[PDB]
């Protein structure tokens, strides 16, 4: 659950 | 960027810091209490005993009201165990720290609790989750490990100050024994103690897959936003995390609040197709995502960067017109609709605001929604719209239509304390630019708006008389009024001047060229103007800081300054100076803002103002450390966040300039062809227009620069001066097309490196006079833009025009320096050498 949640904060820039 | 909200003390015309505890006693003994240079810590210290060379440190989280509390409590477990610990010292830094736009990888983190060791830390993760255990769950910290179901956070790094060369922070490792700190917004465990983590993981203890996700547009402190698919559709959706307790506005609101009043202020809003609806809300993990209608498209901002006519085109100014009519009619009657259902659009906004292919306009964004008719402080103020004379809400949002209609016509931004000024210069600017018509337009939907808020509060505002103001073109008429305005704004204080925030912020910025008083000090010299201020200033001031200023920086540092000292006749202090440069440091940075490059100009102009061999031979081992920096890697590290690694300032255009310097005394040719190098990889970086015929540099961030801090303009300086020097006419049609830049209509901001002031210097390089007529006097049009009558004399804004400024930077001494430059015919004025006035002469071929 959390593994998502807080993996998003670790996506996608420029 | 954001910092210059910080300097906006009210009722001050200047950037000027903006003043604002968490108690508590019952003191035991050598529990120092300290502050520090200026942080946000209070370090508890206790006996006097190696905390290790770095550990398992624990982090407190707390909120806001609690704090006061979790402090009490936290201190006393930690009191008692005569543990050490420091907290943020008062309220001001709690807000900073936990701010909407604070950063990630170090919000949260209320009180740092260093245990001796690795038993006392699984031990008081243990005696500190339980003292606080009834307390509102506060702000998760991204760089940490969560404990258990607590408020409690760990991480492994540094108690103290381990760097590596400028490489961040640190933690000493083993072989290596340095191991950069990973503060990040993830948790990134070293390696070397990879074993204790483990153990922590066995001891502590499909509604997303709805939607693919695959980019995030931005990020921020309250959350994040995605470029999300749900299937079941394809339908492109923007996705709002919600951290609780963490991203806090001004108002105590936290970023919950703002998804539920971006809620209740989304329901009453859903009866409008301009504005945004959405798609749910929901409570998914500990969070919140407030899914959101998706809007194709552009915000205005990135519309009017990419659409609104910069370059004189000779007809076609009215394409725009009927666009800024699409548009701003719409906007109108779209806030008109809003306000039948009693709420108010809160931060209007080029950003807010959005227009597709075939302008349509939509307004996102609902942070701030909030009751007409109440006068609450408002969360977030967008200076530029707004003026802190509007009390009531309702009255606010139109404010922000207001400034934003002219915006649209002159997109100069400008804020409520210049505003009063420069209301002139843009409407003058637009009769002249757009005709009468537009300008009616303007006026009246700008007394519209007047209506619309005095429906809601007194508000008489003061009358027109354009004929007020009018353009000056004469050189020296500016030149003089801008001196005068200087002389009437000394500051008594160790600045000198009021200058660019990076006089607070930045190392040495109130003493160095830059921002600091060297910079109007050494202009006022030039004009053989306030003689005695000056001598008081450097005698009382600067001497003593001398030797206290870390950098060497030409624009930075010391040798900016160096140049002054020696044009005042203090030879004896920059001797005793130079005999400590030859050795302070052979850096990495090779800028002419603050590297090498600079000051081994600095050293060249040095050589021929004394004909002492000694700094002919310190010239030459610097080359060869900027020689062997440039061969450390083909990439420039930055500092200042207005850097780009391209052009004069702080690319490699600029370290040409050094080349070409030591060319005109050494005659070895070989540094010739290095100053064409490093120029002709900077050309390649440029971008040629194929519509308007303009060279502008590029950058990485891919933005399109024409002004001399990484722009085409300063690009343009180093191949006049390797022009000068060697006795050729190289590039000579990237030059031409770099000068076309003439033709610019307008510029966001004013100043000598990052605004108006650049295009100054375009007519220095022109060798007609015929052609430099026709330049000087497109390049005066850009600045009556920016020029402010006041008194007799004239002043000029910093930088986004928010406040005054007389700094070299971005207020009237850089453009005093660049109108003499005009006048001398010499584009490299505005650089602070020894006996500035015979360098041309001296290097010329």
């Amino acid at each position: 659950a959390m593994n998502t949640v807080l993996e998003l904060q670790k996506l996608a820039h420029d | 960027n954001m910092l210059y909200h910080r300097y906006l003390k009210p009722n001050s015309e200047y950037y000027k810091k903006i003043e604002v505890i968490y108690e508590l006693n019952d003191i035991p003994d050598t529990y120092a209490v300290f502050l520090d240079n200026e942080s946000v810590w209070k370090h508890y210290h206790v006996k006097g005993s190696t905390l290790p060379e770095q550990g398992w440190k624990i982090h407190v989280t707390s909120s806001l009201e609690d704090s006061k509390d979790v402090l009490d409590k936290v201190a006393r477990l930690c009191i008692d165990k005569k543990i050490e610990f420091k907290h943020l010292k008062d309220k001001d830094s709690f807000m900073k720290m936990n701010s909407k736009n604070a950063n990630r990888a170090s919000s949260g983190k209320f009180i740092t609790i260093y245990p001796t060791n690795n038993e006392v830390f699984v031990e008081l993760l243990e005696m500190i989750s339980l003292a606080i255990q009834d307390f509102k769950k506060g702000p998760y910290i991204l760089n940490d490990k969560r404990w258990k179901n607590s408020n409690v956070f760990y991480r492994y790094g540094g108690f103290k100050g381990i760097f590596n060369e400028h490489g961040e922070h640190c933690i000493r490792d083993k072989e290596g024994n340095l191991i950069k700190d990973q503060r990040n917004p993830f948790y990134q465990v070293p390696d070397f103690v990879k074993d204790f983590d483990d153990y922590l993981n066995t001891i502590n203890n499909s509604r997303l897959g709805k939607y693919k996700i695959e980019t995030a547009l931005s990020f921020s402190n309250a959350g994040g936003v995605y470029l999300a698919t749900r299937k079941k559709d394809n339908l492109k959706v923007i996705i709002k995390e919600a951290r609780p307790s963490a991203g806090l506005d001004g108002a105590a609101q936290d970023a919950l609040a703002r998804q539920k009043i971006e809620y209740d202020a989304l329901k009453k809003l859903k009866d409008v197709s301009g504005v945004v609806n959405l798609i749910e809300y929901f409570q998914e993990w500990e969070h919140y995502f407030l899914v959101e209608e998706f809007i194709e498209g552009r915000d205005l901002r990135q519309w009017i960067a990419q659409e609104f006519p910069f370059f004189e085109d000779n007809n076609g100014m009215s394409n725009h017109i009927k666009d800024v009519k699409m548009i701003l009619l719409q906007l109108l009657d779209l806030i008109d609709s809003m306000h039948n259902q009693g709420v108010a659009m809160g931060d209007l906004q080029p950003a807010n605001i959005m227009v597709t292919e075939d302008l349509t306009v939509r307004i996102i964004d609902f942070e701030t929604a909030m009751p007409v008719n109440s006068d609450d402080r408002p969360a977030m103020l967008t200076t530029g719209f707004v003026s802190h004379e509007m009390k009531v809400s309702g009255a606010r949002d139109w404010f922000g239509f207001k400034r934003l209609v002219r915006y649209l016509a002159l997109p100069v931004l400008t804020s409520e304390d210049l505003e009063g000024y420069l209301q002139y210069n843009h409407l003058n600017w637009i009769k002249e630019n757009y005709g009468y018509e537009f300008y009616s337009f303007i006026v009246d939907l700008q007394e519209k708006c007047d209506k619309r808020i005095k429906d809601y509060q007194t508000f008489i505002p003061k009358e027109i008389n354009l004929n007020d103001q009018t353009s000056d073109f004469n050189l020296t008429s500016i030149i003089n009024k801008l001196i005068i305005g200087v002389e009437s704004s000394l500051t008594n204080d160790e600045r000198f001047i009021n200058g660019d925030i990076r006089q607070f912020e930045m190392n040495g910025g109130k003493f160095n060229f830059l921002t600091g008083g060297s910079g109007a000090a050494f202009t006022l010299t030039k004009n053989k103007s306030s003689i005695a201020e000056v001598d008081k200033w450097i005698q009382s001031v600067l001497l003593d800081n001398l030797p206290l200023i870390e950098e060497d920086g030409l624009f930075t540092g010391k040798t900016g300054i160096l140049a002054l000292l020696y044009d005042k006749g203090y030879k004896e202090v920059v001797l005793n100076e130079l005999k400590i440069l030859k050795d302070n440091i052979n850096q990495t940075d090779i800028s002419i803002r603050s590297g090498l490059s600079g000051i081994g100009l600095f050293v060249i102009s040095l050589y021929l103002e004394t004909e002492n061999k000694e700094y002919l031979k310190l010239a030459k081992d610097l080359e060869r450390m900027i020689k062997l920096n440039r061969a450390k890697d083909k990439q420039l590290k930055v500092k200042d966040w207005m850097a780009v690694d391209i052009g004069v300032i702080d690319g490699l255009s600029g370290v040409s300039l050094f080349y070409s310097a030591l060319y005109s005394v050494t005659q070895n040719q070989k540094y010739l062809e290095e100053a064409e190098v490093l120029i002709k990889e900077d050309l390649e970086s440029t971008k040629k227009d194929d519509v308007t015929g303009v060279l502008q540099t590029v950058d990485n961030k891919n933005r399109l620069l024409p002004y001399l801090s990484g722009g085409s303009i300063g690009v343009a300086i180093s191949i006049w001066f390797l022009n000068h020097v060697s006795g050729q006419d190289l590039y000579r049609e990237e030059m031409n097309s770099i000068l076309k830049l003439s033709k610019t209509r307008c510029t966001i901001s004013g100043g000598l490196f990052d605004g108006a002031g650049s295009f100054l210097l375009i007519p220095s390089m022109v060798k007609n006079d015929k052609n430099r007529e026709v330049i000087l006097n497109e390049v005066l049009n850009l600045l009556n833009i920016f020029l402010i009558e006041k008194n007799s004399y004239y002043v000029y804004p910093g930088q986004f025009s928010y406040r005054l400024a007389d700094d070299v930077y971005t207020g009237s001494s850089g453009i005093i320096l660049a109108l003499m430059g005009v006048i001398k015919g010499n584009p490299l004025y505005w650089l602070p050498l020894v006996n500035s006035d015979e360098f041309l002469a001296r290097t010329k071929v």
